[PDB]
């Protein structure tokens, strides 16, 4: 690792200088090292570790639709033939993308989860596992496409039976894993009406909980709550 | 697209 | 390079590609492979470097500014010690910064600038030369700091003789060379009246000049001239 | 920042 010899502290730092400076790459490194130390993540640091990572792979996957589509409309009926170089760089996209997301899987897998007791740690980490899988299925394509969105499913279903058990319907944590699951269901199940009534139930639960909340955490829940309106109009 | 968090 | 076994076509089209996607570190690679093919660049190619370049160390810079104004507050009267971490991690984006003008810079001295004999190509290459090494002087303090401002200087200056004797003053290569060499006055060389009379002349000298246009060279022209305006309007 | 092309 390259991240050996800097303290953990000084990664972290260095970290949220490179949020400032937009330079998530390096915000997602820093964040890997300071992962690699070993120490379980507070929660200002599992948000810095997500924000990276969400930055870097969020660029791979808007880079990776503009070459699908171009590669797409190159394969069309009457399409003049332009070689191999959109598939090649389509791939080289992905294959990057893909070492992404099994970069943050395998930090997940070693050794965050299985430290992750309480169940905003344990929840937050499983929710990303689900999105990792999740970008995995965007691109996924072989024999084991049907096991990726499995393995997607899987931990965000073990995120939510916790998050149900655990947490009130307004945690932020807890709104979010549904609003992405409901997103898991329409864009890569092929389950549109489960999304929506995910979606639905999960709006309508927060918002009868409200009424618990201070002025700060409302802001929270409500932001959180308009996205799954947005969804909701999007898809109705 | 739809949001996620 | 990491480009030598892909063909030049290739090469070209795979930067196109990355420009749509807005992988500009990608299209960056592409270009430099390219040039390394030791052919001249056409036009379009000549501007798919310096788009691709020119985003690049965008980036670099705006992170740059960042970190060194955090740095800077971090070293004032009564702030609070935190570290060599600030500095580090300006130093590092700094070094990545001056590896990416030394990059170019090398483009242009292996071989580009010397195998330029038509206006239009060598005017934009040692425009190109101008800006690295200013984007060179605006992060540099040690001993060489006057020589890499001469040597951005000269470079410029030589660029100013060519356009001024081969090129019409609406030209668009020229117009940004004197935009550009007038910013360089203004930031660099402490010379706030000769950037106002450069962007003056050059505005008036192209307005005079537009009348011989078509509409799409006009459009062209009158696109930079307004940022000569707009810098004129920021300095007085 | 001014202007550059
Ligand atoms: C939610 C969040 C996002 C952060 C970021 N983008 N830097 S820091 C942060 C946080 C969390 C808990 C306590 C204090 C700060
Ligand atoms: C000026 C310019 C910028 C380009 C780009 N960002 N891709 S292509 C291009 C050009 C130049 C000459 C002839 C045809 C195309
Ligand atoms: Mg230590
Ligand atoms: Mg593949
Ligand atoms: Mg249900
Ligand atoms: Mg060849
Ligand atoms: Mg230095
Ligand atoms: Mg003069």
């Amino acid at each position: 690792g390259a991240m050996g010899s800097m303290e953990r502290a000084s990664l972290i730092q260095k970290a949220k200088l490179a949020e400032q400076a937009e330079r998530y790459e390096d915000m997602a490194a820093f964040m890997k090292g300071a992962v690699e130390k070993g120490e379980e993540l507070s929660c200002e640091e599992r948000n810095l570790l997500s924000v990276a990572y969400k930055n870097v792979v969020g660029g791979q996957r808007a880079a990776w639709r503009v070459l699908s589509s171009i590669e797409q409309k190159s394969n069309e009926e009457g399409s003049e033939e332009k070689g191999p170089e959109v598939r090649e760089y389509r791939e080289k996209v992905e294959t990057e993308l893909q070492g992404v997301c099994d970069t943050v899987l395998g930090l997940l897998d070693s050794h965050l989860i299985k430290e992750a007791g309480d169940a905003e740690s344990r929840v937050f980490y499983l929710k990303m596992k689900g999105d990792y899988y999740r970008y995995l299925a965007e691109v996924a394509t072989g024999d084991d496409k049907k096991r990726i969105i499995d393995s997607a499913r899987s931990a965000y279903q073990e995120a939510m039976d916790i998050s149900k058990k655990e947490m009130p319907p307004t945690n932020p944590i807890r709104l979010g894993l549904a609003l992405n699951f409901s997103v898991f269901h329409y864009e890569i199940a092929n389950s549109p009406e489960e999304a929506i009534s995910l979606a639905k139930t999960t709006f309508d639960e927060a918002m009868a909980d409200l009424h618990t909340l201070s002025e700060d955490s409302y802001k929270d829940s409500t932001l959180i709550m308009q996205l799954l309106r947005d969804n909701l109009t999007l898809w109705t | 697209f739809p949001a996620t968090v």
